[PDB]
RNA sequence: GCAGUCAAGCGUUCAUAGCGACAUUGCUUUUUGAUUCUUCGAUGUCGGCUCUUCCUAUCAUACCGAAGCAGAAUUCGGUAAGCGUUGGAUUGUUCACCCACUAAUAGGGAACGUGAGCUGGGUUUAGACCGUCGUGAGACAGGUUAGUUUUACCCUACUGAUGAAUGUUACCGCAAUAGUAAUUGAACUUAGUACGAGAGGAACAGUUCAUUCGGAUAAUUGGUUUUUGCGGCUGUCUGAUCAGGCAUUGCCGCGAAGCUACCAUCCGCUGGAUUAUGGCUGAACGCCUCUAAGUCAGAAUCCAUGCUAGAACGCGGUGAUUUC
RNA sequence: GUGAACAGCCUCUAGUUGAUAGAAUAAUGUAGAUAAGGGAAGUCGGCAAAAUAGAUCCGUAACUUCGGGAUAAGGAUUGGC
């Protein structure tokens, strides 16, 4: 027979094999088309999320009810370093697609990430890339002809970039690496464009601006070896049963005797690389000057960072980048900000859109206060003096 | 701004955090937390309560 | 929802599935009507219909003026009683569970909406929250 | 005689994925291996390049 | 049960707009028969719950054609199974028959799907009552109430997760192949306007939200409590007090962290090739024609951009490669 | 001792520390819990669970074989000094 009352299915097919990922960082699809009459700019940045923070906005949606009139909004701020680009690497066209037919590395490696190719480091006598600093001990007499093996090849060049852990509170002193598309154009100083920006930073303004759409690239968390009812999301079997409560009922029919590949049943949860896309940007603030977490009419010098800092992360005096709503992964990870595909059309993007409170309030607690020194006179003279 | 003093300890509330109880008698009663909403369905009045504004402000305990 | 729409709603938290007792607020004579559907709900197995504010239910009534009695009325939520947010991010909740016996184009029975009405039933009815009391 | 025991770590040096640690048999081929080494110093032998040419397990009643 | 051939005629007039007399040719194995080929040293043989896929003989959606279609509503058809098809009362029910809403509340098969998945309400036990039959034991596809639902640790399948060998080891990638997801509605508007002289009453593009599903996240709210954090209270025991035990976590109130909720918030991409159908050019056939070669547009269709896994026997660039 | 109580709960005299142990908390379990907003809409069926519950005061209908129903139903108070 059939089955007698029609329902949608539990769980997307598409996304299985619902597997614990490659790493911690996860790998971009895909990238922006060039087009080679732009000036050459990095297209997708790394960094490192805090924690989501609350915001009230000022509604630029002439046809709706609350036009010019106030909302809260969920932010989140994920933070970054000044990343720097150590070397380019250059992909060719074939019949098999792309394929690395070059490196090219800095003169002078960080150590922070010739911590990186080791894995037990301190034993180590430290040597990687001591025999390939010879190289660049003449005049250019192995790149020169190595980039011209860039210029004249490799219609598709990505360049590697390594962030500033020992500018950041996240205690793991090992730095990572990526690619990055060039989706500016002149292929071979797109090439030179690199050749300048070895052993130098780039800044986080380098690749975005206000008011416009990034797009989410990360991994997610995760929970272990799940049952089937948090996995999939079927339905709780009445009390009355028994050989369980929450299982899965039934499997298949008899006929195939074999259980389907589209049958929701237990294994792991989370630490997938999902994605999330058409996230909004609001303030792509610096660091160091002038008081980063004051907006137009606050007019309080404060910072972004919470009051007594962010939860399991500490505070932010380094660059930070706010996306609207919840970028995929918890706090201290390695999320990337792709950019856009197409330039929108909804009136969703193509406007301006302003701020006008961001937080300190406590969260780690159901906070009050906005400044240390706002609860101070508030109260007046505690028993600690002052 | 949207600054908005509370109905049980003279707390803060800023968009963004806090409730709202309405009543049957269409009275507002703006809390903070549910610490001050919880002692409120057990009916707590704040004048005996050590921690309010209300109760601070009436014995002499920062004003003059 | 529907008939006299002169706009539109955005999402309340639906908390009042079929079989809610919402006491009746005005001068139509019997106190107590009892819901049992909504109007512009969707389906799937095992899920009971449940009730917004400020949408238009189908509720029959119970008990009371034994003139609208035994029969089926069409209906509408006035205040709801579960902390539903609003976009500025304050979460109100009543305690009544209001309703309203109404007609099908959209202004009710009654004369006197009495207490307290959900804000968010003005546009959506607005030739019944000229009839209001206290609003907000 | 593998089956339906739990992977460790410190088997992996010797390449395989399982292992365990019988603390209790391992104490009985002590027992021998001085008693070896026993006879083979006192038979006129040296004692620092022996090796163990036959090992050998066979069941008992 | 479903589908055709004819065409007496109904349909003011008219055989085919819509049906179709008296016939006549089939299809299906979801009805129920017919036979007894396999199971009687045992296939657990009604119905419901939950869960996946498949078939279309489309109920709604998408696009199109024909109407005795002026518009709305509607009646047939065409390509279409991609995606949807419900909540209750009564019964053990499949069926039945109503109360509702929405887009509709389509039909079906997978050993009359699914009992080492479940409940046991029915029938196939033993107890008991009634009615009829029988002299009587007893019978009745007549009724009525109570009646133990056994094992997985095997292999395979599947969902997850390791790993030798490949000069080592580490990093950075590449993509064969496989899966793939978003779906529909309302109001504002166009507009009381095109249509109808009237009653009535649309459409496209914009919006602004909603319904169903999926993936995430914990800023705020709510649920959580052994953080046994703080305070309170009971009975008892530490001679009294301060501080504590013991009450299966003694109970209570609040409760940070953590997990989670259409009980909260956010997010859910756009190009190429097509079918029906409509055409152009155009014969066959001095015309005529969408077709026979050519040719354009074209659906929720197909394939790509996207989204996920990366072949552990598919591979590419780079660093260092034991003075003991 | 609390209490009406040989109920439940803690201690004194007497006995025992006997139940294979170590480590970290995944699924599904067994035992024990709690849960907003609706309240039987689930199901053969309120099965299971939840709710009152001790005591004092006021009251307590039909029906009846006048004995009963009846703690009927219902409402209030409860500490310490």
């Amino acid at each position: 027979s059939h089955r007698k009352y029609e329902a949608p299915r539990h769980g997307h097919l598409g996304f299985l094999p619902r597997k614990r990922a490659a790493s911690i960082r996860a790998r971009v699809k895909a990238f922006p088309k060039d087009d080679r009459s732009k000036p050459v700019a990095l297209t997708s940045f790394l960094g490192y999320k805090a924690g989501m923070t609350t915001i009230v906005r000022d509604l630029d949606r002439p046809g709706s009810k609350f036009h010019k009139r106030e909302v809260v909004e969920a932010v989140t701020v994920v933070d970054t370093p000044p990343v720097v680009v150590v070397g380019v690497v250059g992909y060719v066209e074939t019949p098999r697609g792309l394929r690395s037919l070059t490196t090219v590395w800095a003169e002078h490696l960080s150590d922070e990430v010739k911590r990186r190719f080791y894995k037990n480091w301190y034993k180590s006598k430290k040597k990687a890339f001591t025999k390939y600093s010879a190289k660049y001990a003449q005049d250019g007499a192995g790149i020169e002809r190595e980039l011209a093996r860039i210029k004249k090849y490799a219609s598709v060049v990505r360049v590697l970039v390594h962030t500033q852990i020992r500018k950041t509170p996240l205690a793991q002193k090992k730095a990572h690496l990526a690619e990055i598309q060039l989706n500016g154009g002149s292929i071979s100083e797109k090439v030179d464009w690199a050749r300048e920006h070895f052993e130098k930073t780039v800044a986080v303004d380098s690749v975005f601006e206000q008011n416009e759409m990034i797009d989410a690239i990360a991994v997610t968390k995760g929970h272990g070896f799940e049952g089937v009812t948090h996995r999939w999301g079927t339905k709780k079997l009445p009390r009355k049963t028994h050989r369980g409560l929450r299982k899965v009922a039934c499997i298949g029919a008899w006929h195939p005797a074999h259980v389907m590949w589209s049958v929701a049943r237990a294994g792991q949860r989370g630490y997938h690389s999902r994605t999330s896309i058409n996230h909004k940007i609001y303030r792509v603030g610096k660091g160091d000057d002038e008081a980063n977490g004051a907006t137009s009419f606050d007019r309080t010098k404060k910072t972004i960072t919470p009051m007594g800092g962010f939860v399991h992360y500490g505070e932010i005096k380094n660059d930070f980048i706010m996306v609207k709503g919840c970028i995929p992964g918890n706090r201290k990870r390695i999320v990337t900000l792709r950019k856009s595909l197409y330039t929108n059309t909804s009136r969703k993007a193509l406007e301006e859109v302003s701020l006008k409170w961001i937080d300190t309030a406590s969260k780690f607690g159901k906070g009050r206060f906005q400044t240390p020194a706002e609860k101070h006179a508030f109260m007046g003279t505690l028993k600690k003096d002052l | 701004m949207k600054v908005e003093i509370d109905s049980f300890s003279g707390a803060k509330i800023y968009p963004g955090r806090g409730t709202l109880f309405v009543r049957g008698d269409s009275k507002i009663f703006r809390f903070q937390n549910s610490k001050s909403a919880s002692l409120f369905k057990q009916r707590k009045n704040p004048r005996r309560i050590a921690w309010t504004v209300l109760f601070r402000k009436h014995h002499k305990k920062g004003i003059t | 929802s529907g008939n006299g729409a002169q706009g539109t709603k955005f999402r309340i938290s639906l908390g009042l599935p079929v079989g809610a007792i919402m006491n009746c607020a005005d001068n139509s004579g019997a106190r107590n009507l009892y819901i049992i559907a909504v109007k512009g709900s969707g389906s799937r197995l095992n899920r009971l219909p449940a009730a917004s504010l400020g949408d238009m239910v189908m509720a029959t009534v119970k008990k009371g003026k034994p003139e609208l009695r035994k029969k089926v009325m069409p209906a509408i939520v006035v205040r709801q009683a579960k902390s539903w947010r609003r976009r500025d991010g304050v979460f109100l909740y009543f305690e009544d569970n209001a309703g309203v016996i109404a007609n099908p184009k959209g202004e009710m029975k009654g004369s006197a909406i009495t207490g307290p009405v959900g804000k968010e039933c003005a546009d959506l009815w607005p030739r019944v929250a000229s009839n209001s009391g206290v609003v907000v | 005689f593998n089956s339906s025991i739990g992977r460790t770590a410190q088997g992996k040096e010797f390449g395989v994925t399982k292992a365990r640690w019988p603390a209790k048999s391992v104490k009985f081929v002590q027992g021998l291996l001085q008693n070896a080494a026993a006879n083979a110093e006192a038979k006129g032998l040296d004692a620092t390049k022996l090796y163990v040419s036959h090992i050998q397990v066979n069941q008992a009643p």
